């Protein structure tokens, strides 16, 4: 299940380049702590494909 | 080790020798390692590794200072 | 010879149906046709005697998701008589067969297969359409926008099973997207 | 050889879809003695499993999809007929196979 | 007739060679090359990188000729981006592109040589590739991967006793040649190995999309440095080598002849190198010097905005190729204004030429199809990337 | 223990002593550090020296030095090379790509590390590593190899 | 064609007039100093300019260079880096983590050339080949120690390129 | 002295005096191999402390 | 700064490129 | 008993369960096995071992990057098997010798070890669950001394912790099984399959496979397993004789059996038996020809009817007719 939204103009900024471009969000969450080192692990392979 | 000069020795007892080269090179510079068993491959401290690599021609006692 | 005159010429002698969009820059002279006009402007390009381009550089394909055909296939083209290079460019979606140009063409084979491998776009006439580069049962077409950059499946050895076997990805450390896009472009 | 001009009806495409299925099934004898499946697998249970792919795929009304999905398989075909995969791909493929669901799912994970 | 399968994995052969020949007898009818065993998916992780970030990239396609892909990158940036370098730049990149082209001749002539039989010129030859190697770890920091040549001018500047050293280098690499030829060039067994082997027609070359010493081993006079000159190219005195039967012999003698205009480009580099800055001065897209960055702010915020974000490249494609020592390498850049790279193909030689060597290798020895991969010059970074 | 703690302790030396005097490695170049071991064995550093010829065969190789970026269609070929070789074997990871994946570590069809295939003994980083690099690597095996007491465990077990 | 042509040339083929010169260049080699190194005892030249192993330098002072900028983290083409920062009880900007992976490195030396405050360097030193995956997956605490332990000589270097940097 | 951090150890080093009320800290006696020039305002009484150095600056007179 | 890797002034020494003729053997 | 699990992934080799093990004597059969289930659910393992450090060398690949962590320990000394249970909240012992060596004797290797082992844990207080593994046969009336000393063992490690499971699996069978692949090498070497006791007794092989994961279940359990004796056995009850006639099947070769009474083996046995004392210690270790082995195929060894077994673990058990034995293709 995805959303599909524009996103908006990022408040400490006033200019206004990155608009107007849609994007799908396929509400990639389930990370987790890699307990060696730290990392962020991650099993989704739609992780960053939409940003 | 024959017909060489010995530029210094170090802490850990190395001792660090020099011939001079004319065209083509070969053993001008190279240490003769204190210890035998095995050596471990690296026991260069850092003011010397750059000499022994031609990195500087500092001999690594004028590098101490 | 040149952008300048190889432009006019094509203007004049090529049919108008098949071309349909003519750019002249010095970043390159591009034709862009039809689908089912690319094999003709191809070999009309191959034999003509003011043409004469008998050398296909490489023959690549471009995603562009936000549009109806999504895949832009390009072929490169080089002349060798003439010291003059010519780009002809076609649009197909994912479930369009265009035309194979092996025929004028040998080198054709390899970049067709390679082409279909990492966007799946199918040939016509093609003697053998396989995948050349990707892994034995891969599934999916990776240069494709909508494909992960890690990908589905990930290889480890099962000892167990005796064999190298493949599994779901699942990474120690994910990729990190940086976004440095500025709003002031 | 050269791969077929797209169809213009479904008639075509159902004509390519029972070539392809006779053509798997001739194609059945030869991964029998490839691979060890011998006293393995009934010769029949892999025609089934063929069968139950293209009923599964039956959904299909747009013949170019038929096409597409025709070819993936005459790949996929030609592949296991090589020794490209691994014996156990193929077994792992091609094998035929009490409270409430979602109360499973809810003492697996918190993501369903 | 039968199935026959060479995968050598040891490199006394290339190394991730995976041919499946079809031999009747003795001679083989039909070469299938398996490719994708060095596929590591190059071409999609440029898209995930700034213009930057994706130069090293290009290190890794021909590993055995670096600054060839460097410079055909750096070059079509340059061409998307109307970005001018400086004199001394370009002399510097010639002059470092014709230092790779020696190695990569030396290289290739060495392991065709070993594949056949030939031990002792293999050493001979890496002795000078170490040589030449040492250049590469004084400008860079990097024996091979050197991220030396770059989008605007060239990374960072040339070490006070690097000239003198490549000068005396220059002063007996003729010798070196000679003796390599001696040693291989007079020898009848070497004849009989390499004569009438591998022969291709011009018109064959032209259709398969041979380049480089495959394609004017056949008697076409191609060049790019001289169809297509780039740099200071045009301002320097070189022969181009051309066969006259195809076979692989004849791609040996050129092989020779083009180390030795090499040398030749080498000289005249080196005795006509001005003087001047070695980058565009358009800080817009090259990085300040650490001294102006520490003590301006405008300088400071290019340092910055450089390094995380890079330069963007406005919405364009084209095409650019360069002549490196396999062939024509060719990338294909797409740029949709951003800083990351929209699309870049990168056209490979070695793509197009062991693609052809079915129609090389069709009735001929067994013996004999080892000396017709090595003569093609093949590394498979670029083959599969 | 009057003989065993001496006698045993000197033919496992002997032992080590040969098996270190020879190693024949079995060089799975793959991608640019194949040009690294090729210097490493050429007239400059002689790795001949030292014992180490190289071997085209694994059944005769008691060594393999992964030096490469290792692709998913490639690993059951790597794993089937060291399934054939003898029992004493070390594998030796030469390289980014041949550790961690290296560069193309996020890539669909790279496997990430050497070690998820074969067992790695030493570890060498560079991209490319130097030849003094490989160097240093060999030696570290060598020390690792001295370090086996297989006569000694084998009598007391 | 010529008698003493024919002659000539059916000479060299049954003499072997050809393998002869090869044999004596050859030999010419044999008798002919060496070009090998005792790697132990004696190594390769190098340059100030070689990207080996990475150090994390500090002030004279003893307070570490590094001001958490992540300058490096996102030139790093290989994604190597990763750092982990926050306001130190002095209010300084410092890291708490900084930990690189060697096995994802590419020694480009990006890192180095896009650090501010020269506090990333990879020194001359490319001998540390481990025998366990973690061990190459170097943290603060082993960057530090690499560059106190390599100091004097990165700090050499740093002066030699001061010059052209 | 492994067991000072560099916080305790930058925590010792004396305020430079300085007699102006504004002074420059580059970071080392090279300004090439230092940080980025940081002017420092000394309007207070406690030290003032460079955001890169960490070294601390105080007026000398008034 | 203003000294800067280059030639020397003259420019450096000429250096052959062509093959070494070897005429060498009885016959 | 709940505690000893936090799952933090997908259930991967990169996920996190908060399981801690140390697997002792995981360098054999089963401990293969078992590593491998263990650290496919993202559970650090900690894999004592002893002698050569080659060992442990194929269980690095089982995790993802200090998973498994190999560490060199002493049966005799008591610190270092103190230091290598530290953190460790789960504890397996897979210790045990079928044969006899003069520093290792039947007792000393079953049961002397098991009972250090659990004390260590006694005092070392937070190992959440303790494992022993024990053979199917274990009982004090047992001919087999091995069979015996791991009886005593298991009394020992209940005593010594309540909370202990022992599970108690039959003969393995697998790649490296030391019943299946001994037959082969015999045929393979001779061309005759000798039966010590005519192809008689009755015995219940079982995949090594299931066994791990019947191990894997009872540590992922809903507290039920705590304190109980499993008796992990095959579905099929085969014989000496049918599971020959199955090699002989896999091997691809003309049946060809010897049948030998009971006494010419044990006499035969014998042996080796009265000469474990020589000048050295080692001494080659009995492949079919095992005196212990031989009395112990000699009462029939069936899972009993009355006792706990795979199916009170929801599990069910491969046939040990396709794949469990599929390794045999290897000397066809
Ligand atoms: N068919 C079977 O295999 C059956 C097995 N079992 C039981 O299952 C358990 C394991 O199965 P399996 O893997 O086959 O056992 P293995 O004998 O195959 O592995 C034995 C393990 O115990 C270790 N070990 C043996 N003696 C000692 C000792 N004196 N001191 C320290 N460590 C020692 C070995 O280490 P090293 O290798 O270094 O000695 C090895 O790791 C054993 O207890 C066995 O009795 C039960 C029924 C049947
Ligand atoms: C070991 C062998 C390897 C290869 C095995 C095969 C692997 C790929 C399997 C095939 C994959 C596909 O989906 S390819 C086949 C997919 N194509 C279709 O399903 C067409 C739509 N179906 C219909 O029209 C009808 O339902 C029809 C079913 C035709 C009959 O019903 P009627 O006539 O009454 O109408
Ligand atoms: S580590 Fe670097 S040099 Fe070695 S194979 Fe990988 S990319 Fe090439
Ligand atoms: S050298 Fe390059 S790859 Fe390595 S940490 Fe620095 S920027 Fe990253
Ligand atoms: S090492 Fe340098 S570039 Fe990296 S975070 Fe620290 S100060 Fe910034
Ligand atoms: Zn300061």
């Amino acid at each position: 299940k995805v959303i599909i939204y524009s996103p908006a103009r990022t408040a400490t900024q006033s200019g206004s380049g990155k608009l107007g471009k849609w994007k799908i969000n396929f509400v990639s969450t389930l990370k987790w702590e890699n307990p060696l080192m730290g990392w962020t692990s991650t099993g989704d392979p739609y992780a960053n494909v939409g940003d | 080790n024959i017909g060489a000069t010995l530029v210094g020795v170090d802490k850990f007892g190395n001792k660090y020798y020099q011939k001079l080269g004319d065209t083509q090179y070969g053993r001008h510079r190279w240490v003769e390692y204190a210890s035998k068993d095995r050596y471990n491959a690296s026991q260069v401290p850092a003011e010397w590794h750059g000499w022994l690599h031609f990195i500087t021609d500092h001999t690594g006692d004028e590098l101490l200072s | 010879m040149d952008n300048q005159f190889i432009f006019k010429y094509s203007w004049e002698t090529l049919p108008k149906k098949w071309v349909k969009k003519m750019e002249r820059s010095e970043h390159g002279n591009r034709f862009d046709t039809n689908t089912d006009y690319l094999f003709q402007l191809l070999c009309f390009l191959k034999l003509h005697t003011y043409t004469r381009v008998q050398v296909l550089i490489d023959i690549c394909g471009v995603d562009y998701p936000s549009r109806k055909r999504r895949f832009e296939v390009v072929y490169n083209l080089l002349s060798t008589r003439y010291n003059s290079r010519i780009r002809v460019q076609t649009s197909a979606d994912e479930v369009t067969r265009i035309s194979s140009v092996v025929s004028l063409f040998p080198s054709a084979g390899w970049w067709e297969r390679e082409v279909w491998d990492m966007f799946g776009v199918s040939f016509i006439n093609h003697p053998d359409l396989r995948r050349i580069l990707t892994d034995y049962g891969f599934e999916g077409h990776p240069l494709r926008k909508d494909f992960p950059l890690s990908g589905y499946v990930q290889v480890r050895y099962d000892d167990p099973e005796k064999r190298v076997v493949s599994e779901p990805i699942e990474m120690t450390q994910e990729f990190r997207y940086f976004d440095f896009a500025s709003p002031w472009e | 050889i050269g791969v077929p001009p797209n169809s213009a009806n479904l008639t075509e495409a159902r004509r390519r879809v029972f070539d392809f299925f006779r053509a798997a099934c001739r194609s059945i004898p030869t991964i029998m003695d490839i691979y060890n499946l011998q006293d393995v697998v009934a010769p029949s249970q892999l025609r089934y499993a063929i069968s139950a792919q293209i009923r599964n795929n039956a959904h299909i009304t747009d013949p170019k999809v038929i096409d597409l999905l025709i070819f993936k398989g005459m790949e996929e075909l030609t592949d296991i007929v090589d020794h490209a995969k691994q014996r156990h791909h193929i077994i792992g493929q091609y094998v035929v196979g009490g409270k409430t669901d979602f109360l499973k799912n809810f003492y697996t994970s918190n993501y369903f | 007739n039968f199935t026959l399968n060479f995968g050598p994995q040891h490199p006394a052969a290339h190394g991730v060679l995976r041919l499946v020949l079809e031999m009747n007898g003795e001679v083989v009818e039909r070469a299938e090359p398996h490719i994708g065993l060095l596929h590591r998916g190059t071409e999609k992780l440029i898209e995930y990188k700034t213009y930057l970030q994706a130069l090293p990239y290009f290190d890794r396609l021909d590993y055995v000729s670096m600054m060839a892909q460097e410079h055909a990158y750096s070059l079509a940036v340059e061409k998307l981006l109307n970005c001018e370098v400086p004199l001394r730049a370009q002399y510097i990149r010639v002059l470092f592109c014709e230092i790779t082209r020696i190695l990569n001749h030396l290289l290739a002539l060495t392991t065709h040589a070993m594949d056949v039989g030939a031990l002792t010129p293999f050493l001979w030859a890496f002795e000078e590739r170490e040589k030449l190697l040492e250049f590469y770890e004084r400008v860079s920091g990097a024996r091979m991967h050197a991220s030396f040549i770059r989008p605007g001018g060239v990374a960072q500047d040339l070490p006070l006793g690097l000239c003198r050293d490549i000068d005396s280098f220059t002063q007996q690499f003729a010798s070196r040649i000679d003796e390599l030829e001696e040693m291989l060039t007079g020898n009848r067994i070497w004849k009989q190995r390499l004569v009438d082997i591998g022969t291709v027609t011009a018109q064959q070359a032209k259709d398969w999309g041979f380049s480089g010493v495959m394609l004017r081993g056949s008697g076409v006079c191609w060049d790019l440095r001289r169809a297509a000159p780039y740099d200071v190219y045009d301002q320097l005195d070189f022969d181009v080598p051309v066969g006259t039967r195809g076979d692989c012999y004849d791609r040996y003698c050129i092989r020779i002849e083009e180390m030795r205009q090499s040398l030749r480009i080498i000289v005249q580099c080196l005795n006509q190198m001005p003087s001047g800055m070695i980058k565009a001065d358009d800080r817009k897209l090259c990085p300040p010097s650490r001294c102006r960055m520490k003590l301006s702010m405008e300088s400071l915020i290019h340092h910055f905005e450089l390094y995380t974000e890079g330069f963007s490249v406005p919405a364009s494609s084209t095409y650019t190729a360069v002549e490196a020592p396999k062939g024509e390498f060719g990338v294909f850049l797409v740029s949709n204004g951003s800083n990351r790279p929209y699309r870049c193909k990168i056209r490979a030689p070695g793509f197009a030429h062991s693609q052809g060597l079915d129609f090389m290798s069709k009735h001929h020895m067994l013996a004999d199809v080892v000396t017709i991969i090595g003569t093609q010059d093949i590394v498979f970074g670029e083959v599969d990337r | 223990s009057k003989a065993a703690e001496f006698v045993i302790s000197k033919v496992d030396d002997l032992m080590n002593w040969a098996r270190t005097g020879s190693i024949w490695p079995m060089t799975f170049g793959l991608a640019c550090c194949a040009v690294e071991m090729m210097h490493t064995g050429a007239a400059r550093y002689d790795l001949d020296r030292f014992g180490i010829i190289f071997r085209p065969s694994p059944r005769q190789s008691d060594c393999m030095i992964v030096a490469g970026t290792l692709t998913n269609k490639m690993a059951p070929a790597l794993r089937k090379v060291y399934d054939q070789m003898p029992e004493p074997r070390w594998v030796i990871s030469m390289g980014s790509c041949a550790n961690g994946g290296g560069y193309y570590h996020y890539s669909y069809s790279v496997v990430r590390g050497c070690d998820r295939i074969v067992p790695v003994d030493i570890y060498v980083p560079g991209c490319p590593p130097t030849a003094e690099a490989l160097l240093y690597g060999l030696l570290q095996l060598q020390k690792k190899i001295n370090r086996r007491k297989d006569f000694l465990h084998w009598w007391n077990k | 064609k010529d008698w003493n042509t024919v002659f000539e040339r059916s000479i060299n083929t049954l003499f072997l007039t050809e393998m002869v010169r090869g044999l004596s260049l050859t030999l010419k080699y044999f008798f002919d100093p060496k070009v090998t190194i005792n790697y132990p005892f004696e190594k390769g030249p190098l340059s100030p300019r070689f990207r080996g192993e990475h150090a994390l330098r500090r002030y004279p002072t003893g307070e570490e260079r590094c001001i958490a900028c992540k300058l490096c983290e996102a030139v790093c083409p290989a994604q190597a880096i990763t750092i982990e920062a926050e306001e130190r009880e002095d209010g300084s900007r410092r890291t708490t983590r900084y930990d690189i992976d060697m096995t994802k490195c590419i020694y480009c030396g990006f890192c180095q050339e896009a650090c501010p405050v020269d506090a990333i360097v990879e020194g001359p030193n490319f001998e540390f080949a481990t025998e366990t995956h973690e061990e190459l997956l170097y943290d603060k605490e082993k960057l530090l120690e690499n560059g106190d332990r390599w100091e004097t000589e990165i700090a050499e270097n740093l002066r030699s390129e001061s010059l052209y940097r | 002295r492994s067991k000072k951090s560099p916080m305790e150890l930058i925590s010792e080093v004396p305020p430079i005096k300085v007699d102006g009320r504004i002074v420059a800290c580059e970071g080392d006696t090279n300004p090439a191999l230092g940080h980025p020039i940081e002017f420092i305002c000394l309007d207070l009484n406690e030290p003032a402390i460079c955001k890169y150095c960490g070294l601390r600056y105080v007026q000398d007179h008034h | 700064p203003l000294l800067q890797d280059g030639p020397p002034p003259g420019g450096f020494a000429p250096v052959r490129y062509a093959r070494r003729i070897s005429n060498t053997g009885p016959s | 008993g709940v505690g000893h699990l936090a799952r933090k992934g997908t259930g991967g080799r990169s996920s996190v369960s908060g399981i801690v093990a140390t697997v002792f004597g995981a360098t054999g059969f089963l401990g293969r096995y078992l590593v491998q289930q263990l650290a496919k659910m993202g559970s650090q393992v900690l894999v004592p071992f002893r002698g050569s450090e080659d060992s442990p060398r194929h269980l690095k690949l089982m995790g993802d990057l200090g998973q498994v962590v190999p560490m060199k320990f002493d049966p005799r000394d008591e610190d270092s098997i103190k230091a290598v249970m530290a953190k460790a909240n789960v504890v397996i012992n897979l210790i045990g010798r079928e044969y006899e060596t003069r520093n290792f004797s039947f007792e000393d290797a079953n049961h002397h070890i098991a009972e250090k082992l659990a004390l260590v844990a006694k005092e070392h207080g937070g190992i959440m669950r303790y494992i022993q593994v024990s053979c199917l046969g274990a009982s004090v009336s047992s001919p087999s001394r091995m069979l015996r000393a791991k009886a005593a063992a298991e009394e020992a490690v209940l005593n010594a912790l309540p909370e202990a499971t022992i599970m108690r699996p039959a003969t393995m069978i697998g790649t490296e099984d030391r019943i299946l692949n001994p037959w082969s090498m015999f045929v393979k070497k001779y061309g005759f399959l000798p039966l010590i006791g005519g192809g008689t007794t009755k015995f219940q092989p079982v995949y090594v496979v299931d066994v791990a994961a019947a191990i894997v279940a009872a540590l992922k359990d809903d507290g039920s397993s705590m304190g109980k004796t499993y008796e992990l056995g095959g579905p099929d009850v085969f014989t000496t004789h049918e599971l020959a006639e199955i090699m002989y099947d896999m091997i691809r070769e003309w049946p060809r059996y010897v049948k030998l009474p009971f006494p010419i083996a044990k006499a035969m046995a014998a042996p080796r038996d009265f000469m474990v004392n020589k000048v050295p210690f080692p001494l080659p270790s009995p492949q079919i020809f095992n005196l212990d082995q031989i009395n112990a195929l000699t009462t029939d060894t069936l899972v009993s009817d009355n006792a706990l077994k795979f199916q009170d673990l929801d599990l069910v058990p491969h046939k040990l007719k396709g794949y469990p034995v599929e390794f045999l293709i290897q000397y066809r």
